[PDB]
RNA sequence: AGAGAAAUGGGACCAACCUCACAAACGCGUCUCAGAGAUAAUUAAUGAUUUAAUCUUAACCUAAUUAACUCAUAAUAAAUCCAGCCCUAGAACAGGGCACA
RNA sequence: GGGUUUACGACCUCGAUGUUGGAUCAGGACACCCAAAUGGUGCAACCGCUAUUAAAGGUUCGUUUGUUCAACGAUUAAAG
């Protein structure tokens, strides 16, 4: 969470993360959760919106980042790994940001 | 750079590299603890 | 062929006649020898593969000497030629695009006024002269007790080595060496008398032979665009060039008495 | 075996021509026969007053190996008599320089010491390449066996040996290369 | 094994005179300096210079005039 | 074995996980009581720079090398292994390892210099000026010491040093 | 970063002055002086062992990079006539001339 | 770690290794003065201080003292 709260996320607008805690695959997409959710993320910047939905027969997790440079980043995250998820996300909103 | 024969970190930012065959300490907060061993 | 800029072109054999002043326009007064090109003819061609594997070869014969004093061999080249025999024979490095058929004289016009070139020849060789004038070794004192001193060399080497080194300087053989001059630049060329104007000194005695070509230093090493490629051919143009070819500098001698404003 | 004095004699004294491939080989370990075919230690009539020496032709010099860091850490120094005339060449310069001049050197001191080293010396043909004339091809009598097997790569090893060769560990799928 | 080659070809034979036609090829000859010769000696039997080289009358002299001979 | 999938589709980004086939593990082990891989194939002592088809198992394709935790080799094993891999890269081998760069490929440089059995690095090395007298040699290292403990039909100990 | 000027030293020559009672010698006088590679120390690009980072006694290509040191380039680089007479060529030996006059 | 001053022992020479300073000639080493590329500074810039790599080239002219040294005058990019 370090990364994201030095990094600057004042350019982001909305973050959800679609989710279904009955299945097999969520640690990594509950780790980018509690990850983009951290305080320090919040404290960076408190004009963006961060959702997290919950359901029970999704079977497929998913993450939306929408930012006001026009641009809708979309990782169907389920097999990923967290770490991978947000270096990804990081690199993506610090090159256009 | 300082040349010496026993490197040691002087805080806790000092990474130690292997690099041209040698030892350095390098400091990216205190540029004054660039250490390289001889 | 046509022009390359990674091209050369053959250079001439001519006769130091001697030095002049020169003056130009700002007021300045440089030094001037005069180079005559009296026969320049193309001998014998040796090709690259024959030569160097890089460059050709051109080979340059000098003024005229008497068949009364040459061997069988030179005689018999000479004579297969169908040209007298010369008295110095250079040769030139010449890139595959600038050959010319052997026979064939060349003209001082070869270059244009305003060129950079490199001269060789044999200095005046003074003998076997001591060290103070072959190298400069300063002497002893006069008179301030020096015995038998007055010019020698000193010590030639230390003690632990026991010997001397290969590169020691010490009197010998002084002058008769061939040496070469870069970037001399050519002022006035006449084309009645075939005379060459090139500015600074020029090694060798006077009504000796010297070899002009082009100035193989960095800094003109493309200037030969606008020159004449092969050579200058006086047939071709089918017109005469004017009799003294002055540079854009130069004080020709017919001048207004120039006075600065 | 019943031949005359002169055939038998120039049968038995003859010079033979050897040929050896120098590609990812090392120098050490080619001198070492170079200079054996050259001294004639591989015939039993050998003498040291007789001048039993055979010539041997190394191609493929430029394709040298060199093992270890020796390419980088190994020197030859020479000297042209004159003061700080003292020049130190790395191997690799070198080589880069004169291909030849690094198996010509080795074979230059493993031949032994005295004045026979120049003359058979002169016996040896050194090429960098497979550029050989047809003067010194016709020359050639058998070709000496490499000292050093020639690993192959990766890509030279055929399908069928690859699966041939099992498979040690199981790599778990979750796994990303 | 391989064939026996045998190359035999006079191209000195001119169709005028035979007398002087077999001449042509016999009468070649060259001759060079010490240096020259000596240089192309050692070219010829691959080796060195120093071997061509005369001797002095010291050893001349000094050498059995009839070695003795074995079988 | 995982992938890495990137679409772009009009400013938006899509990344996306891919499971391929990856082959498991010979069904017959000649040693299925030892719990390290190479000790339980009975290839301890065994490999060596040469032998690829074995160094080729477990190495990423741009010549990385694959971490212990995933792999499961022992220690010591682990650290021959990489020094072996290094070696081979360094002379040579693996020639299909090396990432793919249609901007580099063109300028040509000096031909590699061929070698093999390399204990250092060819550009952090000094040659040796000194060199040394018979008693005080400076000895030029070949190989790693690490694989001093290979079977030696020979007998005699391999020249680390020299 | 861009223009010039000078000195030292390497190599040369008398158009003028200076030494100068030989036609030459000489400085105090005049002319010229260079392209490429490579690096040691030190920076950054991608990247694993250590799924992050990290200039790498991890590979593959990367780039600004001390001086040396080599190489482009230049100098010599047509062999078997030499009695005699000259030479800005020379101790002797060598070398260049002796046809325009 | 080096053998640059003094001393230490007297191993080589006392049927001879001629001893300090200067003139000429310098060769070599780097434990680098300048010139070249850099790091760190209590480095704001000019001046500075140290460390690394680098030896192709240089390291002045005078008064006094026989002086090596030593003080002073004028400079240089420096007077190792
Ligand atoms: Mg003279
Ligand atoms: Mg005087
Ligand atoms: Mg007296
Ligand atoms: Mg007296
Ligand atoms: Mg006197
Ligand atoms: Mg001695
Ligand atoms: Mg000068
Ligand atoms: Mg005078
Ligand atoms: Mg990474
Ligand atoms: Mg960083
Ligand atoms: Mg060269
Ligand atoms: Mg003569
Ligand atoms: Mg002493
Ligand atoms: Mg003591
Ligand atoms: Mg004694
Ligand atoms: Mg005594
Ligand atoms: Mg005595
Ligand atoms: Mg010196
Ligand atoms: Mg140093
Ligand atoms: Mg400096
Ligand atoms: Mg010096
Ligand atoms: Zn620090
Ligand atoms: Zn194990």
């Amino acid at each position: 969470a370090a990364a994201l709260a030095r990094l600057g996320l004042r350019a982001v607008k909305q973050v959800r993360v679609q989710f279904c805690p009955f299945e097999k695959n969520v640690e990594s997409t509950r780790t980018f959760l509690q990850a983009v959710s951290s305080e320090k993320v919040r404290c960076t910047n408190l004009n963006c919106s961060v959702i997290a939905d919950v359901r029970h027969d999704g079977s497929e997790p998913c993450v939306d980042v929408l930012f006001g440079d026009g641009h809708r980043l979309i990782m169907r995250g389920a097999h990923l790994t967290a770490q991978e998820m947000l270096t990804a996300f990081a690199s993506h909103i610090q090159a256009r940001g | 750079f300082k040349t010496k024969g026993v490197l040691k970190k002087r805080c806790r930012d000092c990474y130690l590299v292997k690099r041209r065959g040698r030892w350095f300490i390098y400091c990216k907060t205190n540029p004054k603890h660039k250490q390289r061993q001889m | 062929h046509p022009w390359e800029p990674g091209s050369s072109r053959v250079g001439l054999i001519a006769l130091k006649l001697g030095m002049m002043p020169l003056w130009t326009k700002d007021g300045q007064k440089h030094v001037v020898t005069l180079l005559q090109v009296q026969d320049c003819h193309v001998l014998k061609y040796t090709p690259k593969e024959n030569h160097n594997g890089r460059m050709a070869a051109l080979t340059v014969g000098g003024k005229t000497v008497s068949h009364f004093h040459k061997s069988a061999s030179i005689l018999e080249f000479y004579q297969e030629l169908g040209l007298p025999p010369k008295q110095k024979v250079k040769i030139f490095n010449v890139t595959e695009n600038a050959v010319i058929k052997p026979g064939t004289p060349l003209y001082a016009a070869h270059f244009r006024p305003g060129q950079y070139v490199d001269v060789t020849a044999k200095t005046i060789g003074k003998g076997f002269q001591g060290v103070m004038r072959r190298w400069g070794f300063k002497g002893q004192p006069a008179t301030h007790g020096q015995t038998k001193t007055h010019r020698r060399p000193g010590a030639i080497s230390t003690g632990d080595v026991a010997r001397v080194w290969p590169g020691t300087k010490m009197p010998g053989q002084l002058g008769n060496i061939d040496r070469t001059a870069f970037g001399l630049k050519v002022w006035r060329i006449n084309t009645k008398h075939n005379i060459i104007y090139v500015n600074g000194s020029v090694p060798g005695h006077k009504n000796c032979l010297v070899k002009i070509k082009d100035s193989k230093l960095p800094a003109y090493k493309d200037f030969c665009k606008n020159l004449p490629f092969p050579t200058y051919f006086p047939d071709g143009d089918e017109e005469a060039l004017p009799e003294d070819l002055y540079d854009e500098n130069v004080c020709q001698p017919g001048a207004p008495s120039i006075t600065f404003t | 075996s019943s031949f005359s004095k002169a055939p038998q004699q120039w049968a038995t004294f003859a010079r033979v021509w050897y040929l050896l491939d120098g590609k990812m080989q090392p120098p050490g370990k080619l001198a070492a026969m170079a200079s054996v075919k050259l001294q004639g230690l591989h015939k039993p009539v050998y003498h040291q007053l007789s001048d039993c020496g055979d010539h041997v032709v190394i191609m493929n010099t430029r394709h040298i190996a060199f093992s270890g860091n020796k390419w980088e850490q190994k020197v030859y120094s020479s000297h042209t008599g004159y003061p700080g005339g003292f020049r130190q060449v790395t191997a690799a310069q070198l080589h880069q320089k004169d291909p030849v001049a690094i198996v010509k050197l080795a074979i230059y001191g493993m031949l032994p010491k005295n004045l026979h080293r120049r003359t058979m010396m002169q016996r040896l043909h050194l090429f960098p390449d497979e550029d050989i004339p047809e003067d010194i091809l016709k020359n050639l009598v058998e070709e000496l066996p490499q000292p050093r097997k020639v690993p192959r790569r990766l890509d030279e090893y055929t399908q069928e040996e690859i699966e041939a060769f099992p498979r040690v560990w199981s790599p778990p799928e979750d796994y990303r290369l | 094994t391989k064939p026996i080659p045998r190359p035999d070809p006079v191209h000195n034979i001119e169709e005028t005179h035979d007398l002087v036609l077999k001449t042509r090829l016999e009468e070649k000859g060259e001759h060079l300096e010490q240096g020259p010769m000596i240089e192309q000696l050692s070219k010829m039997f691959f080796t060195t210079k120093h071997r061509w080289y005369p001797r002095g009358q010291y050893h001349r002299r000094r050498r059995k005039p009839n070695p003795p001979k074995d079988r | 074995f995982r992938e890495v999938v990137e679409i772009l589709d009009g400013k938006t980004t899509i990344i996306e996980g891919r499971i391929t086939e990856t082959p498991q593990e010979s069904p017959n082990p000649p040693n299925p009581t030892g719990q390290c891989p190479i000790c339980r194939w009975n290839l301890k002592h065994k490999y060596n720079y040469e032998d690829v088809l074995l160094l080729s198992q477990f190495i990423r394709p741009h010549g990385g090398m694959l971490p212990r935790r995933i792999t499961g080799l022992c220690q010591e094993e682990h650290l021959k292994i990489e020094e072996c891999v290094k070696m081979a890269h360094r002379a040579g081998l693996l020639p299909n390892h090396r990432p793919k760069l249609p901007e580099g490929f063109v300028p040509k440089s000096k031909p590699r210099l061929n070698r093999y059995l390399t204990r250092w690095s060819p550009r952090s090395v000094k040659p040796i000026y000194n060199k040394g007298h018979r008693w005080n040699k400076v000895r030029m290292p070949v190989g790693s010491p690490l694989l001093k403990d290979n079977v030696s039909y020979s007998g005699r100990p391999l020249l680390l040093y020299h």
